[PDB]
């Protein structure tokens, strides 16, 4: 650190570097692409994906083929390969996959809610659990249909008891909406994120100061575009809005006051990137649209994260591109399950 | 009624197309609104229509003004959302029309 | 103004449908729809049709192909009209038009 890295770092995970880049190294290819693009049925997709490291699974299972066999095989793949990965882990390491566990931890908590609020038993909702934020802890049951022994029971084992400390109440539980409230949270988590990664200063620091920020003004610019249709005042969305954002100096108060959008258009366009992506986004019946292009600019940024190598960047992108993989390859199945033939090249090609 | 199951038929194809596409771009949503579910806007109601000296039933859409999903999933994206909502408001209309 | 469409399907179209605004909860706290999945069993699937069927605030009912075809003797065992069955399509049943009781009612006039 301070100038001075590969002191440390690959002392005490040289072998866990070693494994993401494996790992990296079975990512598809755009000859995989064009090679399943000419499948036109799944027993087609099963037997062309063989070929990839995806081979040999598919088989032994599912005589019949749906969307959900292919969607929850690759989410059960990908939290074993993760769980694999995580649980060799050393604590500088620890503190990043827990970040990992919880940023998914955060929609598993949005499940448990609502729970009490329409008399609902734990056993039922376990199962749709997000795999990642399963959390395997005890007295998560037995709530007895009771918001206070909840509150009492997300302080005591989960550590975003943290955010809980503050943010929360427990009549801001029973009177607020989930939305604004799982907002919150999410912004408070990142601005967690964002300063135990400064915290941990050196090349670390430089890697990951864009994909957070990025996601910042990405978040600000969703809830800006959809605070329109809704009667939510200036206010709260001012609030949901994080700390974090390159705005939020000037310009994000802009954003809050603005409710047009050819307005926020012009906010927009104060910051030369983001003019390129905003008129690119023609938003007509025959282009991409706006969250398309901010996919493509999540995916360039993780590129441009894995080419460095001295960091833990490269123990987050992976797994967000992954992601971004099985989705592709879940809307393959679909358009191979609806026959439309006009829209098989709207993929986003991530190598 | 021959001619309109024709046209339903197809309509219910491109409305899941769309619904499809929806999900991949917001992804796993759907027990969300499943257990969000606390009350209804689309409305019926049967009046009578009599030809011949004969009655038969005819059945009205009234759209109550109130909504409980009007902005799920802000932070993340509602405007392929907001499609699939005006796409089955119309596929209703038809549904019940038929009916 | 009080009646309401009720649904019984697969997860896409009953996602879709509560999208699209129907949904209630009675002063009892009882669903106007049923999710249907792999581990569903035939004995509560037409137990709650004949729940639904029993029930006056309902009207309209929609059913996918797969599952009217295996409660079909209950479909045909039905004679009235007020309680109005439809047909839809699903995402592996492309619909056809030789299977629904309607046109039993009408048989060869096609």
């Amino acid at each position: 650190m301070s100038f001075f890295p590969e002191l440390y770092f690959n002392v005490d995970n040289g072998y866990l570097e070693g494994l993401v880049r494996g790992l990296k190294a079975g990512v598809l290819s755009q000859a995989d692409y064009l090679n399943l693009v000419q499948c036109e049925t799944l027993e087609d997709l099963k037997l062309h994906l063989q070929s990839t490291d995806y081979g040999n699974f598919l088989a032994n299972e599912a005589s019949p083929l749906t969307v959900s066999v292919i969607d929850d095989k690759l989410k059960e793949k990908m939290v074993v390969e993760f769980r694999h990965m995580r649980n060799h882990a050393y604590e500088p390491l620890a503190s990043f996959l827990d970040f990992i566990t919880y940023s998914y931890m955060i929609d598993n908590v949005i499940l448990l809610i609502t729970g009490t609020l329409h008399q609902r038993s734990i056993a039922e909702l376990v199962p749709k659990c997000h795999p990642l934020g399963s959390f395997e802890q005890m007295e998560a049951v037995n709530i007895a249909q009771t918001p206070a022994e909840l509150y009492n029971a997300i302080l005591v084992d989960t550590p975003l008891a943290a955010f809980f400390q503050d943010c929360i109440s427990e009549q801001d539980l029973d009177e607020m909406n989930i939305e604004i409230i799982r907002n919150t949270l999410y912004k408070a988590y990142l601005e967690s994120f964002y300063k135990f990664c400064t915290l941990l200063g050196g090349t670390t620091a430089d890697a990951m100061c864009p994909i957070l920020e990025f996601e910042a003004d990405r978040r600000a610019f969703i809830i800006t575009i959809n605070s329109f249709g809704t009667e939510l005042s200036k206010e709260d969305r001012a609030k949901l809005f994080p700390h974090c954002g390159r705005l939020y100096p000037e310009g994000l108060a802009q954003l809050a006051r603005a409710d047009d959008y050819e307005q926020v258009k012009n906010v927009a366009d104060y910051y030369p990137e983001y003019k390129l992506l905003f008129e690119g986004a023609g938003s007509n019946p025959g282009d991409k649209t706006l969250e398309d292009r901010f996919f493509e600019h999540e995916v360039k940024l993780n590129k441009l994260a894995f080419l460095n190598q001295f960091h833990f960047g490269v123990f987050y992108a992976f797994v967000k591109l992954k992601e971004q993989e099985c989705r592709n390859i879940v809307w393959i199945a679909e358009c191979i399950a609806q026959r439309h033939r006009a829209k098989i090249d709207n993929y986003i090609p991530i190598f | 009624i021959i001619e309109t199951k024709m046209l339903m038929g197809e309509v219910m194809r491109e409305a899941a197309f769309s619904l499809a596409e929806a999900k991949f771009t917001a992804g796993d949503f759907s027990t969300t609104v499943i257990q969000n579910v606390n009350k209804a806007q689309v409305k019926i109601r049967a009046k009578k229509d009599n030809v011949a000296g004969v009655t038969l039933p005819v059945f009205e859409h009234y759209h109550e003004g109130t909504d409980s999903y009007e902005l799920t999933g802000l932070a993340r994206g509602g405007e392929q959302l907001a499609k699939l909502k005006r796409n089955y408001a119309k596929a209703v209309e038809l549904l019940v029309e038929l009916a | 103004r009080g009646k309401l469409i009720a649904v019984i399907g697969d997860e896409d179209t009953v996602t879709g449908f509560l999208l699209g605004g129907i949904g209630e909860l009675n002063k009892n706290r009882h669903p106007n729809f049923l999710v249907v999945e792999k581990d569903t069993t035939i004995n509560e699937i037409e137990d709650t049709f004949r729940q639904f069927l029993n029930r006056d605030d309902i009207g309209i009912i929609l059913i996918n192909q797969y599952i009217a075809e295996m409660v079909r003797h209950a479909l045909d065992a039905h004679q009235r009209s007020i309680p109005a069955v439809l047909e839809i399509p699903s995402k592996e049943h492309p619909y056809d038009a030789a299977k629904d009781s309607i046109l039993r009612r009408a048989k060869g006039m096609f």
